[PDB]
RNA sequence: GCUACCACAUCCAAGGAAGGCAGCAGGCGCGCAAAUUACCCAAUCCUAAUUCAGGGAGGUAGUGACAAUAAAUAACGAUACAGGGCCCAUUCGGGUCUUGUAAUUGGAAUGAGUACAAUGUAAAUACCUUAACGAGGAACAAUUGGAGGGCAAGUCUGGUGCCAG
């Protein structure tokens, strides 16, 4: 009711910042020029799982559609189950909660069904192997993603199940200002009811691509067979690169197309993988707004995380402009001594936060 | 050998006394804030005697007219704020309690120990214990030195009981001449000028400070028009301690004893009493007391009137004007529900990774001593990162830390409170979170204090101290039976703890809180004053609670194992609604509800594992859910004239006794002496 | 003033929580209730385990 | 002892027979009451012999 | 024992089988704390359920050996330290309602 | 003490100017813990130009369950009413006897204490003396541990009814 922002920008991550802080919120004006003018069904199931896993949070929706009032509650978490609309996936419905899931009352054991890839949104084994590292890093301990059933596109039929124990007071402000060496790069490529073959020849492209590198490279093969593989046939890739010592991870993924050949799209995820550790610093471009809103929430402390030019780009503008509306925080960033790169420590005082929702 | 062995011993158990808990200091290293020590006893030790003469000899300067808070230099580092509480107010002694840093406790010598000095060691022990120091008057009125010596001895051994043992105290002599004997005053002084203190969590996590200077900011023709009830705008005064201060304005804090206000404007202003050091190194740069409300020199001011004795990317980005693609096209020379970001074309993308190289380049003893070195480096880091930028970091982003002087404005403020604000008493402000400007109902444990005398009664009001609100509820006290249920009680326990649920502002868990009864001048009496001490445990906005209701029925035809039962329910669509069900008999034997009978309404049949008599009475346990009410009631005592004798909500007693009304019984319910017969059976 | 309606309305629920508090209790809200003190039937519109 | 107070150790007295049902005399606890089933087994083992 | 010493002290880490059911037993009577000399958790009794309440967390106590005499019905062989005082003040004067816990 | 050279360090009108004891008491050395910045040179001596001045040398008090010695918190009756009290055994059981009571009641004795006082002392404090008051349980209200029981229209758990924990 206080805070009022614009536009579609930024749903979620808006809802997520409306919780942490505790300031209600009101969003306006949301796709007004069109002809199915207000919300999405994949936006009012998103608000509905927000919903179900906080207490005593107020929301309500406009009978134009075009107006959000969100007055957040705190948060309980439990183990519940959410059917996704088939419009978006469970990625895209899942990283919310993995912002705001080791801090709360309960522990987290949510159910989705629906959809398990897309071209958009984050596919599980992307989610698991690139965006758990970073959480892992910032001191959340026992946390996972089971895959009991998984779908593919239309049809889906997919069930994953998160499970977030460790349930810490605020996460430890970080002090990243290397570059960290990569140690080995593995992946791997899955495949709902077509042929190892294609399996196959997805991993021969991506080798291919990847031959004339020294360090250890190495992609499993995911077949599903049987009850676990959903209605609708597809396949899809993730690769991540893994530095050992500091325990960091950056990746990409990418699935087959209606049609599409299979060594091409090795070959489009490799060079993909490779062109993001060329623009990456300690980080993916993909992961960044995670370490950025955990840096923030982190104890009263200023903490540093190297991050690259190339990596400052337009999101990265409207990520700390929504942070310095809503929490009221500023990134200081000096450049590092350094003159082969142009690498930015930033630094952000974490503003006083703690789990105040557990129970002792 | 021996030798050897016994100081390893000995060295052994010494080291494992110095170990400790890791707390984070919070504390500025450059330029501290003036420590806060407080002066409490009843209204009789002569305590702004002991206020003059102390200021007296630590600056020289004979000083009428003790009233609010007043800072002095001390040593070459150390700035004193004393400030004396009330003896009336048990409010102005929770603030003292809640703010002060060393604790002045003086107490009379021909009368022994009031209820007053003991009042205020439990609650300043409840909220976090700061360093007291006990001084003892009066002692002049002792005819023989045996007495005067027995005296000493009991007190200061009653004294080590409260406190840690060997807490010393100091014993003042004479009031003759309007201040006290300066060999004692002087040792008192070196005393506290190097007492040394210890981290606390409340202070170390909250921004707070004491307001120095007071004014209202308002038009006289706006008051003229709008007619003396318009909200006025008010301007604070004071230091800074805890925690930095946010310098955004739009924040909330709480003025202990009126409010909860949002800052207007906020803007660091210059200390009138600096540090010789701090002076020495602003000359250095270049190339005493200070206290507003009393006396200082010869001079007083009133409201008006006086009285005089007759002798660059990131600005880029922060930038809120600028489309974000202007600013990456400055800077050089779209949303994220597309979790995937931008990218290259496949063909574009292959043909420039061709080459492998320019990523070849990228690719391949004690234990609290050390987490204590982790805080130290952490500390230091800070400190590092603080020096690199001083015009935007440390005014913006770092806030205001602590030990600097600030006006702060506020608006919508009480015209009671600026009417009859009178300036013997403090006016403290902590910054809250959004946590405690949220409600809700918060479940804590607690017990009855050990020196109060009547027992607490569930759903009847207390007031309680928790976080900087001091606010009156109605608790629910409530156990839990054996870890199942949270079955409500009627009354708190007489020597342990219970748990309790009410609602009010929510504080985090593991918090201590202190909850007194009534809390007027004019309803003291004679008995200890704090009722209920405890820990608030968790925070929500819902909880289950539930009162146990038995159904009692009474047979009326019994047959062997089988019963026709009378008196419970009404109508056998009741019975149908609870057929099939679990009943006991007072006697002890279970059985259970089976079916219910047609031709008389209530009645049904139970199967029972023995044969019930006729004199028995059956039961049905069951659970109706009670819900706790949502009485909130903060105190504003201050904003009150009188600022004593505040009172909200009677008590239950009280309120019977007032309306002329009589305690409810249940004569079926009191018990008696039993005195049965030895049976024989045929 | 703003402080004296304040203060006013809450003058009113202090007397309201008064003559709650000591007035009669609800049936629910004894122990060992029987159906000549219950009301009819406010067993089957009330709800409890 | 061992670590309890007397107010732990307390001594709950016991209920009497409701008034009402005076005619039906003396509510029957649980001493009584394997008193009484006591005495019933006993004289069905000896019917049973 | 513990190495050197007679007594330890110690941080209250967290409070073993609160959730049990039958008040005062062996699980309920056990919390579990980490010795500050090693960094090293390691499990402890208290006396008296009550006496768990009064110990709550973060609470820097300090620990004393157990010294068992004959084996008892249902106390758990294996802990062997017992928690003596609370944050400077020992749990027995709590108990009596002597001292209060000083925070 | 003086002069150089090293090192901290004070004041200023900017030319200049001055500086250093764990002896006695009192502190800091951790964020967690301990005797007074007291009295006197009256004794013991010492220093002087010397009977007389001086002396944190030494003496006097204050502080405290480190240790060490002595010993209070009661004694003597008079009733009244009851019939059971205690000891041994692995078992049946055996052995012995004016005992048991929060039941009534009488006068005597006294110091912890508070002090007229005097003594003690450089002046005081304490001790040793003694007028005046000062004992019936909430008075003048001693502790610290250890071994047992059973009580509810109470709660929890297991079970081959009414049981077991
Ligand atoms: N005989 C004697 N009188 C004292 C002593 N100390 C204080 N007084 C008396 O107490 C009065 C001083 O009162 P305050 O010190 O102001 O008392 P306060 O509680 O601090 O403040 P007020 O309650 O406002 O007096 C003077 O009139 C003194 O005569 C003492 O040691 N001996
Ligand atoms: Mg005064």
């Amino acid at each position: 009711k206080y805070t009022t922002f614009q536009g579609s920008q930024n749903f979620r991550l808006r809802i997520v910042l409306a919780t942490l802080s505790g300031k209600p919120i009101k969003i306006e004006k949301i796709r007004s020029g069109d002809l199915n003018p207000g919300l999405k069904d994949y936006e009012v199931s998103f608000l509905r799982l927000i919903e179900s896993v906080t207490n005593g949070s107020v929301i309500e929706i406009s009978y134009t559609g075009t107006t959000v009032i969100y007055r957040p509650g705190i948060i309980v978490g439990g183990a519940s189950t959410h059917i996704c609309p088939s419009s978006k996936p469970v990625g895209y419905f899942v990283e919310p909660m993995l912002y705001l899931a080791p801090f709360s009352k309960k522990k987290f054991s949510i159910l989705f069904k629906g959809i398990t890839a897309s071209h958009n949104d984050a596919g599980i084994e992307a989610i698991k192997w690139g965006l758990m590292p970073v959480m892992e890093k910032f001191g959340v301990r026992e946390c996972a993603l089971h895959t009991l059933k998984r779908g593919s596109p239309p049809l889906g039929g997919g069930e994953v199940h998160l499970v977030v124990d460790s349930l810490i007071a605020q996460p430890i402000t970080m002090h990243e200002i290397d570059r960290p060496i990569i140690s080995s790069i593995t992946g791997v490529a899955y495949s709902t009811r077509v042929s190892p073959s294609l399996v196959n020849r997805m991993i021969d492209g991506a080798k291919k691509v990847l031959k004339n590198l020294q360090c250890e490279v190495n992609i499993t093969a995911d077949v599903w067979r049987g009850e676990n593989s959903g209605k609708s046939p597809g396949w899809g890739i993730t690769l991540v690169a893994q530095s050992k010592q500091k325990g960091w991870s950056y990746f990409a993924e990418d699935i087959g197309d209606a049609g599409s050949i299979p060594e091409e799209l090795g070959e489009k995820v490799a060079c993909q993988l490779l062109e993001e550790i060329s623009k990456s610093a300690a980080v993916g471009r993909n992961q960044l707004p995670l370490a950025i809103v955990y840096m923030v929430i982190g104890k009263e402390d200023i903490g540093r995380l190297r991050i690259n030019k190339e990596q400052i780009d337009e999101r990265f503008i409207i990520l700390l402009r929504d942070i310095k509306k809503i929490f009221n925080t500023e990134v200081f960033l000096k450049p590092v001594d350094e003159a082969d790169n142009e690498d930015m420590i930033a630094t952000i005082k974490g503003i006083g936060f703690t789990n105040t929702s557990k129970k002792i | 050998p021996g030798k050897m062995a016994r100081t390893m011993q000995r060295s052994s158990d010494v080291n494992e006394r110095k170990l400790h808990v890791p707390m984070v200091d919070r504390t500025p290293e450059d330029d501290p804030p003036p420590f806060i020590v407080a002066v409490v006893g009843p209204p009789g030790t002569g305590k702004t005697t002991l206020i003059r003469s102390l200021v007296r000899r630590m600056t020289k300067s004979t000083l009428n007219d003790i009233q609010g808070p007043i800072t002095v230099v001390s040593g070459k580092h150390r700035r004193l704020t004393f400030l004396e509480c009330p003896a009336d107010d048990l409010n102005a002694m929770i603030d003292i309690a809640k703010i002060a840093d060393l604790v002045l406790l003086l107490i009379d010598g021909n009368f022994g120990f009031e209820m007053e000095t003991m009042e205020f060691l439990n609650i300043a022990q409840h909220h976090g214990m700061p360093r007291v120091l006990g001084v003892a008057t009066h002692l002049d009125l002792f005819k023989s030195q045996s007495t005067l010596r027995a005296s000493k001895k009991r007190l200061k051994h009653r004294f080590w009981t409260e406190v840690y043992q060997g807490a010393k105290l100091f014993y003042l002599s004479g009031v003759i001449n309007g201040r006290y004997p300066d060999r004692e005053i002087l040792n008192l002084s070196r005393f506290i000028s190097v007492m040394k203190f210890r981290p606390l969590k409340w202070r170390n996590e909250h921004p707070y400070m004491l307001a120095d200077r007071f004014t209202d900011l308002t038009h006289p023709e706006l008051i003229e028009t709008q007619g003396l009830q318009i909200d006025r705008k008010v301007a604070i005064y004071g230091y800074l301690h805890g925690t930095p201060l946010p310098s955004a304005p739009g924040t909330r804090v709480h003025i202990a004893g009126v409010g909860d206000f949002s800052v207007a404007q906020i803007e660091k202003l210059p200390d009138p009493c600096p540090t010789p050091f701090y002076q020495q190194k602003l000359d250095d740069f270049e190339r005493l007391i200070y206290a507003p409300m009393s006396d200082v020199g010869g001079v007083l001011m009133d409201k008006d009137a006086v009285y005089i004795d007759i002798g660059n990317i990131g600005k880029l980005i922060y930038m809120d004007n600028i489309s974000p693609e202007e600013c990456i096209r400055r800077w050089r020379g779209v949303d994220l529900e597309k979790f995937v970001p931008y990218f290259d074309t496949f063909e574009k993308l292959a043909k420039k990774w061709k080459s492998v190289d320019a990523i070849k380049e990228r690719f391949l003893d004690t234990w609290y001593e050390l987490q204590k070195a982790k805080i130290s480096k952490q500390l230091e880091i800070n400190n590092i990162e603080y020096q690199e930028m001083t015009p935007e970091q440390r005014q913006r982003i770092e806030g205001f830390k602590a030990g600097s002087y600030v006006r702060i404005v506020f608006e919508k403020v009480p015209m009671e409170f600026v009417k009859n604000f009178n300036p013997k008493f403090p006016i403290v402000m902590g910054g809250l979170l959004p946590t405690e400007i949220k409600f809700g109902i918060v479940k804590a444990r607690l017990r009855r204090h050990r020196w109060h005398k009547k027992i607490l009664k569930t759903n009847d009001p207390l007031v309680l101290s928790l976080g900087w609100r001091r606010f009156q509820t109605l608790p629910i006290y409530t156990t839990t039976d054996s870890r199942t249920r949270t079955r409500m009680l009627k009354y708190t326990p007489e020597h342990t703890y219970c748990n309790a649920a009410f609602y009010g502002p929510l504080c985090s868990p593991n918090t201590p809180f202190c909850g007194v009864q009534i809390v007027a001048n004019s309803d003291t009496g004679n008995g200890f004053r704090i009722a209920a001490t405890g820990i608030v445990e968790e925070i929500d906005v819902n909880i289950e609670i539930v009162k146990k209701l038995k159904l009692v029925g009474f047979p009326y035809k019994i047959f062997k194992n089988t019963a026709f039962i009378k008196d419970m329910f009404s109508s056998a669509m009741e019975v149908a609604r609870f057929e099939g069900a679990q009943i006991k008999t007072v006697s002890g034997i279970r059985g259970e509800i089976k079916r219910a009978l047609s031709k008389p309404e209530g009645h049904y049949r139970a199967a029972f594992e023995d044969k019930i008599l006729m004199s028995d009475i059956v039961i049905l346990r069951s659970w109706y859910p009670v819900r706790v009410k949502k009485f909130y009631n903060p105190v504003t005592s201050l904003l009150l004239k009188e600022k004593t004798e505040w009172k909200g909500l009677r008590l239950t007693g009280q309120i019977r006794a007032a309306m002329n009304l009589e305690t409810p019984s249940n004569p079926d319910s009191a018990y008696h002496k039993i005195e049965r017969v030895e049976r024989h059976f045929n | 003033s703003s402080f004296e309606k304040q203060q006013i309305e809450i003058r009113k629920q202090i007397e309201q929580l008064e003559n709650e508090a000591v007035a009669e209790k609800k049936w629910s809200l004894k122990g060992e209730v029987k159906a000549k003190d219950r009301p009819e039937d406010a067993l089957l519109t009330e709800e409890l385990e | 002892a061992k670590l309890v107070h007397d107010v732990q150790k307390k001594q709950h007295r016991e209920r009497s027979q409701l008034t009402s049902r005076s005619r039906y005399g003396f509510l029957e606890k649980h001493k009584d009451y394997v008193k009484r089933a006591q005495d019933f087994h006993r004289k069905q083992s000896t019917l049973k012999v | 024992p513990f190495g050197g010493s007679s007594h330890a002290k110690g941080i209250v880490l967290e409070k073993l089988g609160i959730e049990s059911k039958q008040p005062n037993s062996a699980i309920r009577k056990c919390v579990r704390v980490q010795l500050i000399k090693n960094g090293k958790k390691v499990t402890a009794f208290v006396p008296n359920d009550g006496c768990l309440n009064f110990v709550d967390e973060n609470d820097e106590v300090l620990l004393a050996g157990f010294g068992r005499k004959g084996k008892a019905k249902g106390d758990i062989p294996g802990v062997r330290f017992k928690v003596v005082k609370v944050s400077g003040v020992s749990l027995l004067a709590l108990w009596k309602e002597k001292k209060e816990k000083p925070r």
